[PDB]
């Protein structure tokens, strides 16, 4: 779009930072040992990356949405898993707190995760309920002084590392999408148990498991906002989260393209250099124009959020198009690298694997199309 | 006599009859009928036959008879399965189901929740990631009922469920369902089991 001069500065910061602290030596050790170095997380919160869009009014940083996408992009370019550790407190953890949470709840819960002392998991998906989150089966019962819950959540990012977790349970089983409340549960409590860490294809460095709840009692003082609003709470958090996912889509894209034209300048075949064969140079072009076209898609969505108009469609388009053409790009970059791009030492293969979930999680591309078409045809 | 039996692996019943054949004979399956009344001590007319053996008029000659106790049995080969999930709480629950499986003559299976908890090994797991089973009976004991499990036993000839919460999906394919804690329901099932004679 047009970047406000402070946001250009922030771009400079996140660039030099992500480039300097995420070295090849480290990231390889992260893939081998699926553990991100706590020292780096602390280092990030110390300069505020854990608090980008939360304002100074609550002890945040006072940036705009465009600053969250900028840091998301410039980080994700260099490493995917870093982005995962970045979006959680900015969007997925700090979201529902920011909407339906009293000042006390925010005092005891949000400032820890902005400063990197506590970790919060956003836990919504169940084995029976994926795209159809409305068909949940986790229950929440009112006992007066506390709530009693019994259910099971799959695919919960960061959960074994998290101290508290926002869990969506069904209170009024008849009302369905209208009868879901949101609660904050301390994971160290009773009944709470974790499943195995799931062996995923990429984005290795952040654990992801099940949250199992067996007659876990939760106090009333830890409920999100009004009762049965929770679903709209989770949706309206999911919109900015989807902006996040498109942001990392656009990030890893820029990276894999940069490796693309770099390798294509340096490698020579048949006497010419790679980049002087018309097929390649055109291919580079194609990837570049799409990437830009859609960078513009997503920048625009975030700017809308910053000027307060509803961005629910625009973000959905951004996530959809961004993630899909990200995958196309990542693959083509493998193909330019040729054989060498299939060995793990060449960064392009780690990207190619990372960017694959991008079209599934945070709402699939299908859910995106359902939202978008459903938004355009109502008359 | 109208003789009926199952053929084609049990998919086509047929009433085969012998019109030009006297006598009419038929091997009959064990368990289909039931016992008659015992000790009216009506009568008897014990009749004699000859037993007139020959000088090698029986070429089959027996060296040894063996009675084995077959304890190894694969979850894929079994005819009766007692499967247990996270509704056991403790790893020791399988003893109960082991008691159940023994009166029937089959093995114990597991769901992923227990394997990833450490209560069993992956050889036992059933579902899309596990292994598919088509027993003659399946016991769905304390399993939520994710499709990740229901996928690998949908064609069990009859599925019996034992769960605490009635809002468990498993009751969608349960041929017979019982709501409760299995640690109480399971032993009572074995009680009435032997009480009729297996
Ligand atoms: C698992 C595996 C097993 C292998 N086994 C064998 C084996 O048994 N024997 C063997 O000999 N090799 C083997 N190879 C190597 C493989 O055959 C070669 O890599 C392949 O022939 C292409 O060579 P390259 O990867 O170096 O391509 P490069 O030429 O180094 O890469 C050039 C890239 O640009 C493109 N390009 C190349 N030339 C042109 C041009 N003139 N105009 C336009 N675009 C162009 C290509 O599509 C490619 O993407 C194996 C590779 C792998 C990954
Ligand atoms: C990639 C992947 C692959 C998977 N593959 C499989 C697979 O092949 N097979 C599989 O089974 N799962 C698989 N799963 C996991 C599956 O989705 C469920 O997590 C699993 O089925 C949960 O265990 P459970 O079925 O025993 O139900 P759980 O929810 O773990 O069991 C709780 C149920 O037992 C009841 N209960 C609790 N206590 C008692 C009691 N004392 N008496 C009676 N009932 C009680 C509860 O009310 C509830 O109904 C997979 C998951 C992933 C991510």
């Amino acid at each position: 779009m047009y970047f406000s001069e402070q946001n250009k500065m922030i771009r400079k910061l996140a660039r030099d930072f992500a480039e300097k602290e995420l070295t090849t030596e480290i990231l390889d050790e992260v893939e081998e040992s699926g553990e991100f170095p706590q020292e780096i997380l602390d280092k990030m919160a110390k300069f505020g990356f854990f608090g980008i869009k939360i304002p100074k009014s609550l002890g945040g940083s006072g940036g705009d949405h465009m600053s969250y996408v900028i840091c998301m992009e410039e980080f994700a370019r260099v490493s995917g898993v870093a982005s995962v550790y970045l979006s959680s407190p900015n969007s997925l953890a700090g979201g529902p707190l920011l909407l339906s949470g009293t000042e006390e709840q925010i005092e005891k819960y949000l400032k820890p995760i902005i400063t990197g002392k506590k970790k919060l998991a956003f836990a919504l998906t169940e084995p029976g309920a994926g795209s159809d989150a409305g068909g949940m089966s986790t229950t929440a019962v009112d006992m007066g002084d506390y709530y009693l819950l019994n259910g099971r959540k799959t695919f919960i990012t960061m959960a074994p590392l998290c101290d508290d977790a926002v869990i969506y349970a069904k209170t009024d089983m008849s009302k369905g999408t209208r009868g879901i409340s949101a609660f904050i549960v301390d994971l160290k409590s009773e009944g709470v148990s974790m499943g195995k860490n799931e062996h995923k294809m990429g984005l290795i460095g952040c654990a992801t498991s099940d949250i199992i709840m067996e007659d876990v009692k939760v106090p009333k003082e830890n409920r999100l906002g009004e009762v049965n609003k929770g679903f709209s709470n989770a949706m309206k958090t999911l919109d900015v989260g989807r902006l996040g996912v498109a942001s990392q889509s656009i990030g890893v894209a820029q990276g894999a393209l940069d490796e693309a034209i770099k390798y294509a300048k340096e490698r020579k075949q048949f006497g010419k250099r790679i980049a002087d064969f018309q097929a390649i140079a055109f291919m580079i072009a194609d990837m570049a124009t799409k990437l830009e076209a859609a960078k513009l898609l997503v920048y625009n969505a975030a700017s809308l959020m910053d000027n307060k108009k509803n961005a629910t469609k625009e973000a959905s388009m951004a996530k959809f198009y961004a993630s899909e053409i990200c995958n196309e790009i990542c693959a083509k970059a493998v193909q330019i690298h040729g054989g060498y791009g299939y060995i793990k030492e060449y960064k392009v293969e780690r990207m190619y694997r990372d960017c694959r979930v991008f079209t599934i999680y945070e709402g699939t591309s299908q859910v995106q199309q359902m939202v978008i078409s459903g938004m355009l045809l109502k008359k | 006599i109208r003789q009926t039996r199952p053929a084609f692996g049990g998919n086509l019943m047929a009433t085969i009859v012998c019109p030009g054949s006297r006598p009419q004979m038929s091997t009959v399956r064990p368990g289909v009928m039931d016992k008659a009344a015992y000790d009216p001590s009506q009568k008897g007319e014990v009749i004699k036959l000859d037993a007139t053996f020959n000088e090698g008029d029986i070429r089959t000659k027996v060296l040894e008879i063996v009675k084995t106790t077959t304890d190894n049995i694969s979850i894929s080969d079994a005819d009766f399965i007692v499967s247990g999930g996270m509704g056991l709480g403790k790893p020791e629950g399988f003893e109960l189901l082991k008691q159940l499986a023994d009166k029937l003559g089959g093995t114990v299976a597991t769901s992923r929740a227990c394997v990833d908890a450490g209560w069993a090994d992956h050889a036992q797991q059933v579902g899309q990631t596990g292994t598919t089973v088509k027993p003659q009976i399946y016991f769905a004991c304390g399993i939520s009922g994710a499709i990740q499990h229901i996928a690998g036993m949908q064609d069990s000839d009859i599925i019996i469920a034992i769960n605490k919460n009635e809002n468990a999906p498993i009751f969608e394919v349960a041929d017979y369902g019982i709501v409760g804690d299995l640690y109480k329901v399971i032993p009572a099932i074995i009680e009435e089991l032997d009480k009729i004679g297996k």
